[PDB]
């Protein structure tokens, strides 16, 4: 497995993506062609470990929620 | 059970 940091511009809008899981694991379910997520490395089935350094890997689904909204966004991922 | 939360 391999572990990427990706980085998506906060432009107050659409972060392009959807998540499924948490408590195990929050895994990208969706990743518009078109959105934030499709331009800057972000892939379906990625495993999101980190929100700005916030550690989510054993996060509740709400938890990894408000961390991805909650007022750049840095997200590190495990990928195979 | 299964949520899907779109951002």
């Amino acid at each position: 497995g391999s572990v990427e940091e990706i980085r998506l511009p906060r432009a107050g809008g659409p972060l392009g993506l959807s998540i499924v899981g948490g408590s195990p694991g929050v895994f990208i379910s969706k990743v518009l062609p078109r959105g934030l997520a499709a331009r800057s490395g972000l892939r379906v089935g990625d495993r999101i470990l980190a929100v700005n350094g916030q550690d989510v890997r054993d996060a509740t689904h709400q938890e990894a929620v408000s961390a991805l909204l909650r007022p750049e966004l840095s997200l590190l991922v495990r990928r195979d | 059970r299964t949520i899907e939360s779109k951002v």
